[PDB]
């Protein structure tokens, strides 16, 4: 598990953000750091081992102007040290970077049948 | 609730996230509600725009050289003039806590002794400020004291609606400086 | 909930029932919340010493001569000076209702229209009223709009703390008022 | 009939009980009320308490002067005058109340619908 990235959210009930697992902490116990540079210890019922994010998912996306909405992946795009994931809202589709596109405790949810580590 | 994370930790994260300050202003009143119920200290909150009970303060820019020069420059756009009368300083600096908002921002807090004087002249002339009408609706005081049937005063003035974890940094600047 | 009567059957009541008035003090904003959302009104509610939310007014007593003169005198004592300028009068009355709570109250509800200077006017001199930092912790304007999150703006605002009926006698003045 | 019996009723669906008359039999299982304050509705019979007086030990709401209530139970009558006088102990002290300053709430009421209610 350690160097895989993942998509997890680091309080109660917050939102989903993407990283990687850096140590396996036991028992359920796994530290991560998350693209953003925030470390911390995360339970496996909170990681969605994960990644890319899953096309036809439902994201939150996050704009530049402190802005956001919900969002369906329609695309990858690998590039040079980075992923950028093609979000549809109302028939449109824009580009966005990895660390601009998180999930919902809602979105989440979701996915942890699938992917979760709980 | 909401992450507490170390001051070093947080000055080291990533472009990424966004940094906002915000302060607990008071003050030592002797004033008596009723004559009989002590007032000991005066702390100011602020009504927000989105209905919910804060302190003062606002996101930290790139022209600000830190984050106590951002904190005080939102100081004086929330609450007037009457704000560059002093100045919070890292002596001030409490905590620091990742806020839940979808976005990536850590909040930075802060709780100031001022003298009542400092803290009448903020309220006098709160309502010249540019955030008034707009981003602040009004400010108020937090009643420190419990009423006769123990449920009037603080206990009901924390049903209200907060912003964050402003509830929980309220609690934890009530004890450790010992306002209750 | 809470039971209304009109203000005849209210006047019959014994003395065992006292009498409070609130004052509903609203004038037209021109102004907008970041340049999009509509203010629409200033709307003023006073934070009560209890930490609820609720309209200017108070009690009336037995050396009042009537239920506005009680209104008015309340009125100086929580705005200041800047509420003489004006005066509500039965004109302005709105409805009687019987309070839930365990004692025998009757609320008069009355809603004034003022000019945008007027209602500036008090919230500039309330902090210098007989009341500030005893009966009235602080003025706060209404929230008469609804964020993008549809949360955030009035339907938080109404998730506070609230003195008695002043959540529905504030909806109810905003519909019939027609300010929505 | 019911005409003139004293009891207790609320006046709101979820409100506090007062003490009262019942003044008339208007049909379709409501009663005016003339409550010892002055004021006077038609009241369902579901929100009337035929019971007077409050019996002892049963837990009521005794209003002060100002804006002061407290739950306690009561310990004794008193009929001086034909007016009626409870003994209200709380806290191991007894304290005299007027008949309108003993009231129920929606719960203390509540548990005498069985035994008294119409």
């Amino acid at each position: 598990f350690v160097g895989l990235r993942v998509v997890a959210k680091w309080s109660s009930n917050g939102y989903f953000y993407s990283g990687k697992i850096t140590r396996d902490v036991g028992a359920g116990k796994y530290k991560l750091l998350f693209d953003d540079g925030y470390e911390c210890d995360v339970l496996g019922k909170d990681i969605l081992l994960c990644d890319p994010i899953p096309l036809d998912t439902e994201v939150t996306a996050l704009s530049e102007d402190e802005y956001f909405s919900a969002g369906v992946v329609k695309g990858h795009r690998k590039e040079s040290g980075e992923l950028y994931y093609s979000i549809e809202k109302e028939g449109q589709r824009k580009w966005y970077k990895r660390m601009a596109v998180i999930l919902s405790l809602e979105q989440g949810n979701r996915l942890r049948e699938q992917y979760g580590l709980g | 609730g909401a992450k507490r994370l170390e001051l070093g930790e947080a000055l080291a994260l990533g472009s990424g996230w966004r940094h906002v300050c915000h302060a607990l202003l008071y003050a030592p009143d002797p004033g008596m509600l009723f004559g009989r119920i002590p007032l000991r200290y005066a702390i100011l909150m602020q009504m927000r725009f989105d209905g919910r009970l804060g302190f003062p303060g606002g996101f930290v820019d790139t022209q600000d050289r830190s984050l106590e020069d951002g904190l005080n420059r939102e100081l004086r756009e929330e609450l007037g003039e009457a704000a560059a009368a002093f100045r919070v300083e890292r002596t001030d600096y409490r905590s620091s806590h990742l806020t839940e908002g979808p976005h990536r921002v850590v909040a930075h807090f802060y709780a100031k002794r001022l003298t009542l004087e400092e803290l009448l002249a903020v309220e006098a002339g709160a309502t010249r400020a540019k955030d008034h009408g707009l981003e602040v609706l009004g400010l108020v005081r937090v009643p420190l004291y419990t009423l006769r049937d123990g449920v009037g005063g603080l206990p009901t003035f924390l049903e209200n609606s907060f912003i964050g974890s402003a509830r929980e940094q309220l609690l934890e600047a009530l004890q450790d400086l010992g306002l209750l």
